[PDB]
Protein backbone atom coordinates (compact mmCIF):
# COMPACT_ATOMS: atom_id res chain seq x y z
CA UNK A 1 0.00 0.00 0.00
CA UNK A 2 1.62 3.33 -0.85
CA UNK A 3 1.36 6.05 1.73
CA UNK A 4 0.40 9.31 1.27
CA UNK A 5 1.66 12.50 3.35
CA UNK A 6 -0.14 15.74 3.86
CA UNK A 7 1.93 18.85 6.37
CA UNK A 8 0.84 20.50 7.71
CA UNK A 9 -2.87 19.59 7.99
CA UNK A 10 -3.69 23.41 8.36
CA UNK A 11 -2.75 27.01 7.03
CA UNK A 12 -4.46 30.43 8.08
CA UNK A 13 -4.31 32.97 5.07
CA UNK A 14 -5.57 35.98 3.89
CA UNK A 15 -7.83 36.34 0.55
CA UNK A 16 -5.30 37.16 -2.12
CA UNK A 17 -2.42 35.45 -0.99
CA UNK A 18 -0.82 32.14 -2.95
CA UNK A 19 -0.84 29.28 -0.87
CA UNK A 20 1.48 25.91 -1.52
CA UNK A 21 0.08 22.92 -0.21
CA UNK A 22 2.46 19.46 -0.15
CA UNK A 23 1.62 16.27 -0.42
CA UNK A 24 4.66 13.19 -0.16
CA UNK A 25 4.33 9.57 -1.31
CA UNK A 26 5.97 6.29 0.05
CA UNK A 27 6.85 5.09 -3.58
CA UNK A 28 7.62 7.29 -6.60
CA UNK A 29 4.39 7.75 -8.82
CA UNK A 30 7.13 8.58 -11.79
CA UNK A 31 6.43 6.45 -14.71
CA UNK A 32 9.61 6.25 -16.69
CA UNK A 33 8.23 4.87 -20.15
CA UNK A 34 5.85 8.25 -20.33
CA UNK A 35 7.38 10.85 -17.97
CA UNK A 36 3.98 11.40 -15.89
CA UNK A 37 3.14 11.04 -12.28
CA UNK A 38 -0.11 9.50 -11.16
CA UNK A 39 -1.38 11.83 -8.52
CA UNK A 40 -4.64 13.20 -8.17
CA UNK A 41 -5.80 16.88 -6.43
CA UNK A 42 -9.61 17.02 -4.50
CA UNK A 43 -11.44 20.04 -2.75
CA UNK A 44 -13.72 19.23 -0.13
CA UNK A 45 -16.27 21.18 2.08
CA UNK A 46 -18.10 20.54 4.85
CA UNK A 47 -21.39 18.48 4.21
CA UNK A 48 -20.40 17.77 0.98
CA UNK A 49 -18.61 15.09 -1.82
CA UNK A 50 -15.02 15.43 -3.09
CA UNK A 51 -14.60 17.23 -6.06
CA UNK A 52 -11.74 16.83 -8.68
CA UNK A 53 -9.36 19.60 -9.08
CA UNK A 54 -5.86 17.98 -10.97
CA UNK A 55 -4.87 14.77 -12.39
CA UNK A 56 -1.46 13.36 -13.79
CA UNK A 57 -0.15 16.06 -10.77
CA UNK A 58 -0.70 19.00 -13.07
CA UNK A 59 -3.35 18.61 -15.45
CA UNK A 60 -6.58 20.86 -14.10
CA UNK A 61 -10.02 19.17 -14.74
CA UNK A 62 -12.02 21.65 -16.86
CA UNK A 63 -14.06 23.86 -15.14
CA UNK A 64 -11.35 24.19 -12.80
CA UNK A 65 -9.75 28.14 -12.10
CA UNK A 66 -6.22 28.43 -13.29
CA UNK A 67 -5.07 29.63 -10.03
CA UNK A 68 -5.00 26.38 -9.39
CA UNK A 69 -1.92 24.37 -9.77
CA UNK A 70 -0.42 21.30 -9.71
CA UNK A 71 3.24 20.58 -9.48
CA UNK A 72 6.04 18.05 -8.60
CA UNK A 73 7.82 14.67 -9.47
CA UNK A 74 8.98 10.99 -8.17
CA UNK A 75 7.49 11.35 -4.08
CA UNK A 76 7.18 15.29 -3.38
CA UNK A 77 3.88 17.48 -5.27
CA UNK A 78 2.60 21.13 -4.48
CA UNK A 79 -1.06 21.94 -5.12
CA UNK A 80 -0.92 26.18 -5.42
CA UNK A 81 -3.44 28.69 -5.47
CA UNK A 82 -2.30 32.30 -7.03
CA UNK A 83 -4.50 34.12 -5.62
CA UNK A 84 -7.17 32.04 -2.86
CA UNK A 85 -10.29 33.94 -2.77
CA UNK A 86 -13.14 32.80 -0.14
CA UNK A 87 -14.60 29.92 -2.00
CA UNK A 88 -11.15 28.39 -1.82
CA UNK A 89 -11.68 28.12 1.72
CA UNK A 90 -12.24 24.28 2.14
CA UNK A 91 -9.97 20.70 2.47
CA UNK A 92 -7.72 19.41 -0.35
CA UNK A 93 -6.24 16.01 -0.57
CA UNK A 94 -3.90 14.13 -3.09
CA UNK A 95 -4.72 10.11 -4.42
CA UNK A 96 -1.96 8.70 -6.13
CA UNK A 97 -3.98 6.99 -9.15
CA UNK A 98 -0.26 4.80 -9.68
CA UNK A 99 -1.14 1.43 -8.50
CA UNK A 100 -3.95 -0.57 -6.35
CA UNK A 101 -5.49 -0.15 -3.80
CA UNK A 102 -6.22 3.73 -4.63
CA UNK A 103 -4.42 5.81 -1.19
CA UNK A 104 -5.38 9.37 -0.44
CA UNK A 105 -4.05 11.77 1.80
CA UNK A 106 -5.35 13.04 5.20
CA UNK A 107 -5.78 16.29 4.02
CA UNK A 108 -4.39 20.60 4.07
CA UNK A 109 -7.53 22.60 5.61
CA UNK A 110 -6.99 26.39 4.67
CA UNK A 111 -8.80 28.50 7.15
CA UNK A 112 -8.27 32.24 6.96
CA UNK A 113 -6.46 34.22 9.68
CA UNK A 114 -7.36 36.82 11.69
CA UNK A 115 -6.03 39.27 14.67
CA UNK A 116 -5.93 37.08 17.72
CA UNK A 117 -9.00 36.67 20.30
CA UNK A 118 -9.14 35.76 23.75
CA UNK A 119 -12.11 33.19 24.67
CA UNK A 120 -14.87 34.25 26.38
CA UNK A 121 -15.69 31.65 29.15
CA UNK A 122 -18.97 30.84 30.77
CA UNK A 123 -19.34 27.58 33.33
CA UNK A 124 -22.62 26.27 34.04
CA UNK A 125 -23.66 24.44 37.49
CA UNK A 126 -26.20 21.68 36.98
CA UNK A 127 -29.87 22.29 37.19
CA UNK A 128 -31.63 21.31 39.49
CA UNK A 129 -34.12 19.14 37.15
CA UNK A 130 -31.03 17.23 35.65
CA UNK A 131 -29.81 16.49 39.65
CA UNK A 132 -33.55 14.78 40.49
CA UNK A 133 -32.67 12.66 37.63
CA UNK A 134 -28.76 11.56 39.02
CA UNK A 135 -26.99 13.25 36.73
CA UNK A 136 -24.66 16.54 37.37
CA UNK A 137 -22.84 17.78 34.02
CA UNK A 138 -20.84 20.99 34.41
CA UNK A 139 -20.77 23.17 31.10
CA UNK A 140 -18.00 25.42 30.10
CA UNK A 141 -18.67 27.31 27.15
CA UNK A 142 -14.77 28.84 25.45
CA UNK A 143 -16.47 31.22 22.80
CA UNK A 144 -15.42 33.45 19.67
CA UNK A 145 -11.12 32.80 20.09
CA UNK A 146 -8.47 32.45 17.79
CA UNK A 147 -6.06 31.17 16.91
CA UNK A 148 -7.99 27.36 17.00
CA UNK A 149 -5.21 25.50 19.36
CA UNK A 150 -6.81 25.23 23.09
CA UNK A 151 -6.35 23.10 25.66
CA UNK A 152 -9.14 22.92 29.02
CA UNK A 153 -8.70 21.29 32.13
CA UNK A 154 -11.03 20.74 34.89
CA UNK A 155 -10.54 20.93 38.82
CA UNK A 156 -12.17 19.60 41.42
CA UNK A 157 -11.63 20.90 44.59
CA UNK A 158 -8.10 21.68 43.84
CA UNK A 159 -7.61 18.08 41.66
CA UNK A 160 -7.48 18.01 37.63
CA UNK A 161 -10.12 15.27 36.52
CA UNK A 162 -10.41 13.42 33.36
CA UNK A 163 -12.89 10.93 33.48
CA UNK A 164 -16.68 12.10 31.98
CA UNK A 165 -15.22 14.91 30.30
CA UNK A 166 -16.49 15.56 26.89
CA UNK A 167 -15.56 18.06 24.06
CA UNK A 168 -16.77 19.96 20.79
CA UNK A 169 -15.32 21.87 18.36
CA UNK A 170 -16.88 24.83 15.34
CA UNK A 171 -15.43 25.31 12.54
CA UNK A 172 -14.57 28.88 11.90
CA UNK A 173 -16.90 31.41 12.17
CA UNK A 174 -18.17 32.68 8.80
CA UNK A 175 -19.07 36.11 10.44
CA UNK A 176 -15.84 37.06 12.33
CA UNK A 177 -13.41 34.08 11.73
CA UNK A 178 -13.59 32.89 15.44
CA UNK A 179 -13.45 29.48 16.91
CA UNK A 180 -15.50 28.41 19.61
CA UNK A 181 -15.20 25.00 21.79
CA UNK A 182 -17.92 23.36 24.76
CA UNK A 183 -16.55 21.22 27.48
CA UNK A 184 -18.65 19.50 29.95
CA UNK A 185 -17.90 17.77 32.82
CA UNK A 186 -20.67 14.77 33.86
CA UNK A 187 -20.82 13.93 36.92
CA UNK A 188 -23.29 11.17 38.83
CA UNK A 189 -25.12 13.27 41.67
CA UNK A 190 -23.72 10.92 44.48
CA UNK A 191 -19.79 12.62 43.39
CA UNK A 192 -21.05 16.04 42.20
CA UNK A 193 -22.98 16.46 46.12
CA UNK A 194 -19.60 15.66 47.61
CA UNK A 195 -17.41 18.43 46.33
CA UNK A 196 -17.73 22.23 45.98
CA UNK A 197 -15.17 23.87 43.80
CA UNK A 198 -15.32 23.54 40.14
CA UNK A 199 -13.22 25.06 37.87
CA UNK A 200 -12.93 25.53 33.70
CA UNK A 201 -9.25 26.30 32.85
CA UNK A 202 -8.38 27.67 29.12
CA UNK A 203 -4.88 27.50 27.92
CA UNK A 204 -4.76 29.64 24.88
CA UNK A 205 -1.95 31.57 23.15
CA UNK A 206 -3.83 34.92 24.28
CA UNK A 207 -2.33 34.62 27.70
CA UNK A 208 0.15 33.84 29.85
CA UNK A 209 -1.84 32.13 32.21
CA UNK A 210 -5.19 30.32 32.70
CA UNK A 211 -8.21 31.12 31.81
CA UNK A 212 -10.14 30.36 34.76
CA UNK A 213 -13.80 30.24 35.21
CA UNK A 214 -14.77 28.32 38.96
CA UNK A 215 -18.05 27.86 40.71
CA UNK A 216 -18.69 26.73 44.78
CA UNK A 217 -21.92 24.71 45.15
CA UNK A 218 -22.74 26.86 48.75
CA UNK B 1 -25.13 14.31 -16.55
CA UNK B 2 -23.58 11.30 -14.54
CA UNK B 3 -25.66 10.84 -11.31
CA UNK B 4 -24.61 8.23 -8.46
CA UNK B 5 -27.79 8.66 -5.81
CA UNK B 6 -26.81 7.46 -2.12
CA UNK B 7 -29.13 6.84 1.14
CA UNK B 8 -28.26 10.22 3.16
CA UNK B 9 -27.84 7.79 6.56
CA UNK B 10 -28.47 4.46 7.82
CA UNK B 11 -28.66 2.81 11.01
CA UNK B 12 -27.13 -0.54 11.35
CA UNK B 13 -27.45 -3.04 14.20
CA UNK B 14 -24.33 -4.82 15.27
CA UNK B 15 -23.58 -7.90 13.87
CA UNK B 16 -26.50 -6.91 11.28
CA UNK B 17 -26.12 -6.70 7.38
CA UNK B 18 -24.86 -3.17 6.33
CA UNK B 19 -26.49 -2.78 2.99
CA UNK B 20 -25.97 0.17 0.96
CA UNK B 21 -27.25 1.23 -2.10
CA UNK B 22 -25.64 3.68 -5.51
CA UNK B 23 -28.15 4.38 -7.82
CA UNK B 24 -26.43 5.18 -10.88
CA UNK B 25 -28.23 7.17 -13.66
CA UNK B 26 -27.29 9.19 -17.35
CA UNK B 27 -24.81 6.85 -18.19
CA UNK B 28 -24.21 3.02 -19.35
CA UNK B 29 -23.72 1.14 -15.88
CA UNK B 30 -22.16 -2.13 -17.16
CA UNK B 31 -18.68 -0.02 -19.07
CA UNK B 32 -16.90 1.72 -15.78
CA UNK B 33 -15.89 0.59 -12.45
CA UNK B 34 -17.73 1.73 -9.33
CA UNK B 35 -15.64 2.21 -5.90
CA UNK B 36 -16.60 2.56 -2.19
CA UNK B 37 -14.80 5.18 -0.26
CA UNK B 38 -14.83 4.94 3.44
CA UNK B 39 -14.36 8.38 5.80
CA UNK B 40 -14.46 8.21 9.43
CA UNK B 41 -14.98 11.76 11.35
CA UNK B 42 -12.42 13.89 10.35
CA UNK B 43 -9.97 11.16 9.73
CA UNK B 44 -9.22 11.19 5.81
CA UNK B 45 -10.80 8.78 3.04
CA UNK B 46 -9.85 5.54 2.97
CA UNK B 47 -10.61 3.23 -0.65
CA UNK B 48 -12.91 0.05 -0.07
CA UNK B 49 -12.90 -1.73 -3.09
CA UNK B 50 -14.53 -1.49 -6.78
CA UNK B 51 -16.40 -3.82 -8.81
CA UNK B 52 -17.01 -3.71 -12.80
CA UNK B 53 -20.89 -3.89 -13.27
CA UNK B 54 -20.74 -5.72 -16.56
CA UNK B 55 -20.22 -9.01 -14.69
CA UNK B 56 -19.94 -7.99 -11.11
CA UNK B 57 -16.07 -8.88 -10.90
CA UNK B 58 -15.01 -6.63 -7.31
CA UNK B 59 -11.35 -6.03 -6.86
CA UNK B 60 -11.28 -4.63 -3.10
CA UNK B 61 -8.32 -3.31 -0.60
CA UNK B 62 -6.78 -5.90 1.65
CA UNK B 63 -7.64 -4.17 4.59
CA UNK B 64 -11.93 -4.90 3.58
CA UNK B 65 -11.34 -8.26 2.14
CA UNK B 66 -13.85 -9.97 4.83
CA UNK B 67 -15.68 -6.94 5.83
CA UNK B 68 -17.10 -5.71 2.57
CA UNK B 69 -18.81 -7.68 -0.18
CA UNK B 70 -19.90 -5.65 -3.51
CA UNK B 71 -22.61 -6.29 -5.82
CA UNK B 72 -24.79 -4.96 -8.25
CA UNK B 73 -28.60 -5.02 -10.08
CA UNK B 74 -28.21 -4.58 -13.68
CA UNK B 75 -31.80 -4.11 -13.93
CA UNK B 76 -32.09 -1.14 -11.27
CA UNK B 77 -28.75 -0.31 -12.45
CA UNK B 78 -27.78 0.27 -8.78
CA UNK B 79 -24.30 -0.60 -6.77
CA UNK B 80 -24.23 -2.45 -3.34
CA UNK B 81 -21.61 -2.51 -0.33
CA UNK B 82 -22.68 -5.38 2.49
CA UNK B 83 -20.45 -4.70 5.53
CA UNK B 84 -20.04 -7.91 7.58
CA UNK B 85 -19.91 -7.72 11.40
CA UNK B 86 -20.14 -3.90 11.56
CA UNK B 87 -19.36 -2.19 14.80
CA UNK B 88 -19.05 1.29 15.70
CA UNK B 89 -15.54 1.30 14.20
CA UNK B 90 -17.18 1.51 11.16
CA UNK B 91 -19.38 4.35 11.49
CA UNK B 92 -18.82 6.64 8.81
CA UNK B 93 -19.33 8.67 5.46
CA UNK B 94 -19.37 6.02 2.72
CA UNK B 95 -19.28 7.31 -1.16
CA UNK B 96 -20.08 5.85 -4.02
CA UNK B 97 -17.48 6.93 -7.12
CA UNK B 98 -17.06 6.62 -10.53
CA UNK B 99 -13.89 6.36 -12.54
CA UNK B 100 -13.16 9.16 -15.02
CA UNK B 101 -13.67 6.67 -17.54
CA UNK B 102 -10.84 4.34 -17.59
CA UNK B 103 -8.31 6.33 -15.36
CA UNK B 104 -8.01 5.54 -11.69
CA UNK B 105 -9.19 9.13 -9.96
CA UNK B 106 -12.89 10.33 -9.29
CA UNK B 107 -14.83 12.54 -11.52
CA UNK B 108 -18.12 11.64 -10.31
CA UNK B 109 -19.18 10.93 -6.53
CA UNK B 110 -22.41 10.40 -4.58
CA UNK B 111 -23.28 12.96 -1.79
CA UNK B 112 -22.12 9.81 0.61
CA UNK B 113 -24.28 7.93 3.31
CA UNK B 114 -23.81 8.64 6.94
CA UNK B 115 -23.48 5.22 8.35
CA UNK B 116 -24.55 4.75 12.09
CA UNK B 117 -23.35 1.70 13.93
CA UNK B 118 -25.39 1.02 17.26
CA UNK B 119 -28.01 -0.72 19.29
CA UNK B 120 -29.04 2.31 20.75
CA UNK B 121 -33.52 2.87 21.00
CA UNK B 122 -34.70 6.34 19.63
CA UNK B 123 -34.91 8.25 22.83
CA UNK B 124 -35.75 11.97 22.84
CA UNK B 125 -33.38 14.26 24.63
CA UNK B 126 -33.32 15.84 27.82
CA UNK B 127 -32.79 19.76 28.00
CA UNK B 128 -31.00 21.64 30.39
CA UNK B 129 -31.38 25.18 30.62
CA UNK B 130 -27.72 26.19 31.52
CA UNK B 131 -28.19 30.11 33.67
CA UNK B 132 -25.40 32.31 35.00
CA UNK B 133 -24.80 32.05 38.56
CA UNK B 134 -21.56 37.77 37.74
CA UNK B 135 -22.14 41.24 35.54
CA UNK B 136 -20.70 42.41 32.02
CA UNK B 137 -22.23 44.15 29.14
CA UNK B 138 -23.04 40.77 27.32
CA UNK B 139 -24.64 37.42 29.12
CA UNK B 140 -24.21 34.15 27.70
CA UNK B 141 -26.99 31.25 28.42
CA UNK B 142 -27.17 27.91 27.37
CA UNK B 143 -29.10 24.53 26.71
CA UNK B 144 -27.27 21.30 27.48
CA UNK B 145 -29.29 18.45 24.99
CA UNK B 146 -28.43 14.81 26.44
CA UNK B 147 -29.50 11.38 25.90
CA UNK B 148 -31.18 11.71 22.48
CA UNK B 149 -30.95 8.84 19.71
CA UNK B 150 -30.41 8.88 16.56
CA UNK B 151 -28.95 12.20 14.66
CA UNK B 152 -29.82 14.86 14.35
CA UNK B 153 -31.39 17.34 16.65
CA UNK B 154 -32.33 20.82 15.58
CA UNK B 155 -31.48 23.86 18.03
CA UNK B 156 -32.75 27.64 16.95
CA UNK B 157 -33.17 30.40 20.01
CA UNK B 158 -36.95 32.17 20.08
CA UNK B 159 -38.14 30.65 17.57
CA UNK B 160 -35.19 30.99 14.84
CA UNK B 161 -35.52 35.09 16.03
CA UNK B 162 -32.24 35.23 18.40
CA UNK B 163 -29.09 33.76 15.35
CA UNK B 164 -26.45 36.34 15.96
CA UNK B 165 -24.27 35.80 19.36
CA UNK B 166 -25.59 31.35 18.85
CA UNK B 167 -22.63 28.59 18.77
CA UNK B 168 -24.80 25.30 18.94
CA UNK B 169 -21.70 22.58 18.84
CA UNK B 170 -21.92 18.93 17.42
CA UNK B 171 -23.09 16.20 19.21
CA UNK B 172 -20.89 13.44 20.79
CA UNK B 173 -21.39 9.99 21.99
CA UNK B 174 -22.21 9.81 26.06
CA UNK B 175 -23.25 6.22 27.16
CA UNK B 176 -24.28 5.28 23.34
CA UNK B 177 -26.56 8.30 23.08
CA UNK B 178 -25.81 11.60 21.90
CA UNK B 179 -25.23 14.70 23.64
CA UNK B 180 -24.86 18.50 22.41
CA UNK B 181 -25.30 22.13 23.41
CA UNK B 182 -25.89 25.80 21.99
CA UNK B 183 -24.92 29.19 23.95
CA UNK B 184 -26.54 32.64 23.25
CA UNK B 185 -25.06 35.75 23.81
CA UNK B 186 -27.18 38.57 24.35
CA UNK B 187 -26.98 42.67 26.24
CA UNK B 188 -26.94 42.19 29.80
CA UNK B 189 -29.35 44.93 30.00
CA UNK B 190 -32.12 42.97 27.84
CA UNK B 191 -32.20 39.59 29.85
CA UNK B 192 -34.31 38.29 31.53
CA UNK B 193 -36.43 41.52 30.20
CA UNK B 194 -36.96 40.25 27.37
CA UNK B 195 -36.93 36.37 27.49
CA UNK B 196 -34.53 33.91 26.00
CA UNK B 197 -35.98 30.45 25.31
CA UNK B 198 -34.12 27.24 23.18
CA UNK B 199 -35.83 24.86 20.95
CA UNK B 200 -34.63 21.68 20.01
CA UNK B 201 -36.23 19.43 17.16
CA UNK B 202 -35.61 15.65 17.72
CA UNK B 203 -37.81 14.15 13.92
CA UNK B 204 -36.41 10.87 14.86
CA UNK B 205 -38.83 10.78 18.35
CA UNK B 206 -41.01 13.07 16.79
CA UNK B 207 -40.55 15.80 19.76
CA UNK B 208 -39.72 19.26 20.29
CA UNK B 209 -38.94 20.57 23.53
CA UNK B 210 -38.31 24.43 25.04
CA UNK B 211 -36.73 25.45 27.55
CA UNK B 212 -37.30 29.17 28.64
CA UNK B 213 -33.97 30.55 30.93
CA UNK B 214 -34.80 32.18 33.97
CA UNK B 215 -32.22 33.46 36.38
CA UNK B 216 -30.93 30.95 39.07
CA UNK B 217 -32.53 31.35 42.64
CA UNK C 1 -13.71 -2.61 -20.60
CA UNK C 2 -12.13 -3.97 -17.25
CA UNK C 3 -8.57 -2.18 -18.17
CA UNK C 4 -7.70 0.58 -15.63
CA UNK C 5 -5.09 3.21 -16.86
CA UNK C 6 -2.57 2.36 -13.71
CA UNK C 7 1.08 3.56 -14.12
CA UNK C 8 2.02 -0.76 -14.56
CA UNK C 9 -0.44 -3.38 -15.77
CA UNK C 10 0.26 -5.78 -12.15
CA UNK C 11 -3.82 -6.10 -11.30
CA UNK C 12 -5.21 -3.50 -13.69
CA UNK C 13 -6.83 -6.63 -16.06
CA UNK C 14 -4.87 -5.05 -19.51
Amino acid sequence: DIVMTQSPSSLALSVGQKVTMNCKSSQSLLNSDNQKNYLAWYQQKPGQSPKLLIYFASTRESGVPDRFMGSGSGTDFNLSISSVQPEDLADYFCQQHYSPPLSFGAGTRLELKRADAAPTVSIFPPSSEQLTSGGASVVCFLNNFYPKDINVKWKIDGSERQNGVLNSWTDQDSKDSTYSMSSTLTLTKDEYERHNSYTCEATHKTSTSPIVKSFNRN
Amino acid sequence: QVQLQQPGAELVRPGSSVKLSCRASGYTFTSYWVSWVQQRPGQGLEWIGMIHPSDGEARLNQKFKDKATLTVDKSSTTVYMQLSSPTSEDSAVYYCALFDGYYPWFASWGQGTLVTVSAAKTTPPSVYPLAPGQTNSMVTLGCLVKGYFPEPVTVTWNSGSLSSGVHTFPAVLQSDLYTLSSSVTVPSSTWPSETVTCNVAHPASSTKVDKKIVPRD
Amino acid sequence: QKCVFFAEDVGSNC
